[PDB]
């Protein structure tokens, strides 16, 4: 300190430094501990989709291959003729398919 | 062509009514996004040549297209690819600035499919190049502003599909 | 729209939008609050503005309402009211878009052909738009009146 | 979903949904809360489920991760865990939907052909799904354990 | 074509020197006058047809030119004269906006005089019509803008003389 | 200038300038103050800009000043610095005009053929323009440097 | 961080934060969006910036990478690029903080001693950071480039 | 080829080939033997010529192979030698055809744009072609040296 | 790569814009003194227009 | 140190009156000049070291003072001279930003003359160097800001001499 400088704390004893920087707060993550570099799982990265997949691409890819109508349908098999309601339903479906 | 403002105006004019609160709200939303759009457009204009450079480097270089007999062989054809990718980037920037992907339909996708089919241009390879452009531009202008650029480049890719 | 106009110019020159054009777009989007307010005001006063403009048109050019004139009956006067409403709406569209392209694309190209097919005096139509401009200027602030008057003057000049 | 299945049946019959089908939809909507809870539990425990499932599967079938196995290398093991994550996501989808329809439509049609082309032991994949079911049942409530185990058993039977 | 800025730039460039104080002052003057120039151009574009109409009526109509035997007789010649006056007004407005008469020099002047001489068009009548247009536009735009507008119109008249 | 461009476009369309074009003209005349400030800065620091950019270019490309190079010799170096001063003056013209037409008309048409005749590396010329650009950007404000960046980059791209 | 610096100062004078300090903190908090945008840009384009800056630096100073140089060899060049990546990360930290404190604490105190010990030319490292600054400035607008230039110049000045 | 050139000229004029054109084709066929000899000489020393050409090019321009250059790594240098092989093959095609048409069509249109995109110095590529021409002239007869140097100089001029 | 069979060779020999872009003549009446050249240009004009 | 605002406030407070119209106008004038002052300060901050470099090159180098036997001969004394010129530049910038020379009076010239007389520093040479700083800064910042910058530098020179 010259003729114009107020003194200030320049050195700390190790005990005082430990009291200041060893509490649960103010303790650095890497001081006395093995810091393992966190990384996302490799399978998560593998299954992760590239790019952002904007809404146009999402809507387009939701209907991508053969249309879902191949599975979203019914097949009318007249298993038994006792069910008159089922027979009528099958007959109406046959009309719809034929005409 | 069309943009967000022209889209709102045409939406009002088809039924002939004036602009109600919803139209003004949509215009306000576009004006809010305008700063981001201008930022991204200026950045992409400044770095247009670079973006196509790394897209070609990480999507097409050292491949069958570039090898002799490849469609990207014959340096005139390579320059044609560079010009076409620049066209895609510029018109995608147009769509991003406008907020509506109609300029792409009426000025880029108009006859482009037939052009490439008649010319033997690999459509999937071009789509991959455009995707690489999307990744590069997203990394260059951030995730949010890059989202719009990705949307419009994806529109171009889907139209070219 | 201003954005569409600048985009078209850049596409014609085969170049990205210049920094000046980007600045213009930025200024327009920032100042959009005033344009939306002007459009709101015009849409609000749509009824009275058109009524006063059409009335003043009628005592300004009674020939159109005279027998033998184009809009003689109350039905034809209603057709004039609809036309002036159309042009007011187009002016509001131009105000919000910040550019005259929507107005020109909607009701300026071929307007001479339309009014020659209809027999309408295009000069009188321009006078009607001028009267709507006067009443709007009365109903608006001076600077706002000037901003709308730009598009009113554009429509009037194109009509004439 | 039951909604889509009922709609498909009704449209195939060209009729509106019957009261029984509507009551079924009501019950499905009512159980949607518990189904959402189970799906959220699985999604939260996602990485855990795949981790212990893969560890137990490799313990039971060390040859698959041994040299010469389909999943020897670290990349191959990550690919197994990726497939396991796929099937866990599909099971969560099915739990949300209340039916095995999403699971079957996404990753159960041609699964045998795909794994035969890849040279993967389909019984090993079934054991992987079984280990996943065990982990989820362990870290999930008893009733929700059975509710998710229904879908897990569906996937396992499809594998076998 | 040239405007005030390009004229100053060329005057400096021919000597191969940077813009000095005088060039900066002239540029400042043009920039200050730009607002009035824009307003006058807007008004003239708004009332362009009426300006030509009134000037023609005041200077040409019901005179020997419009009478048979004058150059303006017949609908075809009348339309040609009206188109000439309209182009005169529009190019004068362009020159007023630019702040320089160069656009008049190589878009209204070269060949106009000898074309009128070949076709027998009355140069004096055209000058009178241009003067009528000048006074009409002065009335429309006021003294300040009318001064510049009449300056450029008189430049056209002198060139056509 | 933008005024000249607007006049040319309006003449090509055979129409008076539109309200958007007039607004752009007003914006340009308003920004003329900043344009003149940037031009005055460049004019004042032209000699230091030219000298520093020339030294940096010579360090980057010793071949041109090396024996057998085009700029070899004190007189050749002086002539090259004169060319750099020419292009700085052109950049000043572009700055004041708000566009690149003065630069393109004066020192960019046929420049490739001209330097090929003179035996000058156009890449070296572009590098000199670049170095002048960094020197000006360093000795100029951030926004003013951005404004001059467009003209400097236009000249550089025309060179390359 | 500006908040941390202000708090430290207020603690040193043993007083609550001044209204001016609070206003400055509030301004920084409001403007943090631009800082986050710049940090995101640098993080996204880190590899490209590092690669281009490395190539430019190697061309400017070939000796450091030629045999007998500090960075000669593929692994030595990899370490040099890793150093450049470290400094880019530090610059991003400084941009996010709004203060050069993180940069000085992590990679500027004892840098001269570290590089003198390693034998690496400190001026060469400064030139590498300068190349990185130039690339980053090119990869963003004038405003964001102007902001990041403060931290880049701070690192360069400390190295010099 | 003079054959296709004369055919195109005749078709454009809608006529049969003139006696002069037929005589020119006759002389071309007569010289075809020596042209084939020169082409075979070039093809035989393909690997050698590219070896010495690349070595001397790297000696003249060490920066392109040094670190940070476009041709630093072994793969980059192999890519250079592949390009040089391409150009020598095109030169052989031109020597066979008696005209520079194949060279221009396959490897000279847009070469500047391609190498600008790739970052390759076009002047350095021209120097490489010059080295190949020198090697071929050294290992060829004097008259054949001039005959091949015509095409080599055409390529060099197109690149420059 | 591959063996480059004749089908692919024929396909790729004409891959992009047809060679007619370069295998065509453009007629310019450079001078009016060559009557043969003028007649050739006129015949070309007829062929182009009709 | 009092800036223009502080000077206005002190003038008002001496009479104990609220801010009158004159103080209003002076504050408005300072606000008007604030943009120019801030731009000049930013430019000088960016180019501070270089300006000192050309100033010393133009003024002092290759002189008797820099040669052995001169005050600037030693490396330490040359570094001190550079530091002194840096002080002059930075505090002139401070005076420019504040619109007043109070800071220059209180800090720069408190005991500068006495310390120079004690240490034997050449007052004439340092005045010439500060003058050269004035011309270089005027050239870099333009005439408008350079005038006031030279005003402050001449104030420093007059106080030192
Ligand atoms: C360990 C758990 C088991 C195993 C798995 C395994 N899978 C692969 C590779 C692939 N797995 C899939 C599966 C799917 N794709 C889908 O879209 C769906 C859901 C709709 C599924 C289930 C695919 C497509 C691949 C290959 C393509 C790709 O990975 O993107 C591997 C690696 C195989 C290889 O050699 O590459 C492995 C190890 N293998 C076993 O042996 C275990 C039983
Ligand atoms: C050293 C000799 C110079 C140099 C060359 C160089 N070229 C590349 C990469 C490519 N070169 C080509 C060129 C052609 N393709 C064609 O079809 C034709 C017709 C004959 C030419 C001339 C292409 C297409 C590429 C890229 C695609 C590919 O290689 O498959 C490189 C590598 C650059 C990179 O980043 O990969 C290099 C080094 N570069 C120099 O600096 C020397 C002057
Ligand atoms: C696989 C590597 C690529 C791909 C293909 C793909 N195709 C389908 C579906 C069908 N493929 C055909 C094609 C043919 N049927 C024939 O008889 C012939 C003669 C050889 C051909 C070429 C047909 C008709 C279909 C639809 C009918 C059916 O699938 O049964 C799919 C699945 C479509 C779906 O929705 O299931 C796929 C995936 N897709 C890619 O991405 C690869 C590049
Ligand atoms: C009207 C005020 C006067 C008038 C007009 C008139 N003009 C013509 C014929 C031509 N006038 C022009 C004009 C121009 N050429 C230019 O380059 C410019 C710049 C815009 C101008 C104004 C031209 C080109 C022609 C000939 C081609 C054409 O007319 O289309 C006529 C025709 C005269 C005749 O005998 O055919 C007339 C009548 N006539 C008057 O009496 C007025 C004073
Ligand atoms: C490059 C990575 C891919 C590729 C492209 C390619 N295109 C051409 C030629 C043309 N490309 C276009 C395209 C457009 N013109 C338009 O106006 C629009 C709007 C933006 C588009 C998209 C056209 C019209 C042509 C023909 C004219 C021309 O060649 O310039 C080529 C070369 C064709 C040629 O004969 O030279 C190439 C190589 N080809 C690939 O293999 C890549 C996947």
């Amino acid at each position: 300190f010259g003729e114009d400088t107020v003194p200030y704390e320049r050195y700390l004893t190790p005990g005082g430094l430990q009291m200041r920087s060893a509490r649960v707060g103010s303790l650095r993550e890497d001081i006395g501990q093995r810091v393992d570099k966190e990384v996302t799982p490799r399978f998560v990265e593998l299954g992760q989709v590239s790019a952002i997949r904007t809404e146009p691409e999402i809507a387009y890819r939701s209907n991508q291959g053969v249309t879902r109508q191949r599975q979203q349908t019914k097949v009318f098999k007249l298993v038994s003729t006792y069910d008159k309601v089922a027979v009528k339903n099958a007959i109406r479906a046959a009309y719809r398919q034929v005409f | 062509m069309q943009d967000a403002i022209t889209a709102v105006i045409n939406s009002a004019d088809v039924q002939g009514k004036y602009l109600d609160g919803a139209a003004m709200d949509k215009l306000k939303s576009y004006f809010a996004s305008g700063e981001l759009r201008v930022r991204a457009a200026s950045v992409i204009s400044a770095n247009a040549a670079t973006i196509v450079k790394e897209a070609v480097a990480k999507s097409l270089l050292y491949s069958d297209v570039t090898r002799p007999g490849g469609n990207m062989y014959t340096t005139r054809r390579y320059a044609a690819c560079i010009r076409d990718l620049d066209y895609y980037l510029r018109y995608a920037t147009y769509a991003m600035l406008a907020g509506d992907a109609s300029i792409l339909d009426e000025r880029v996708l108009n006859g482009l499919k037939e052009t490439y089919n008649s010319l033997g241009v690999p459509i999937s390879s071009t789509v991959q190049a455009i995707q690489a452009i999307k990744e590069v531009t997203a990394s260059l202008v951030g995730a949010d502003a890059g989202k719009e650029m990705g949307v419009y480049l994806d529109y171009i890719c889907s139209g070219l599909s | 729209s201003i954005v569409t106009k600048s985009i078209v110019n850049a596409d014609a020159e085969a170049r990205y939008l210049s920094p000046g054009e980007l600045d213009r777009i930025k200024a327009f989007v920032t100042g959009g609050a005033a344009r939306l307010r002007i459009a709101e005001t015009l849409t609000g006063s749509r009824e009275t503005i058109v009524k006063q403009a059409g009335d003043r048109l009628f005592q300004k050019r009674p020939d159109i309402v005279s027998p033998g004139g184009n809009a003689y009956g109350e039905e034809m006067t209603a057709t004039c009211l609809r036309d002036m409403d159309y042009y007011l709406r187009l002016v509001t569209y131009g105000v919000v878009s910040g550019d005259v392209t929507p107005i020109e694309e909607i009701g300026l190209v071929g307007v001479r052909e339309m009014y020659r097919s209809l027999g309408t005096p295009i000069e009188a139509v321009a006078q009607s738009v001028r009267e709507m401009k006067e009443v709007a200027s009365g109903l608006m602030s001076s600077d706002d009146a000037a901003e709308a008057s730009a598009y009113f003057d554009f429509v009037i000049g194109k009509m004439s």
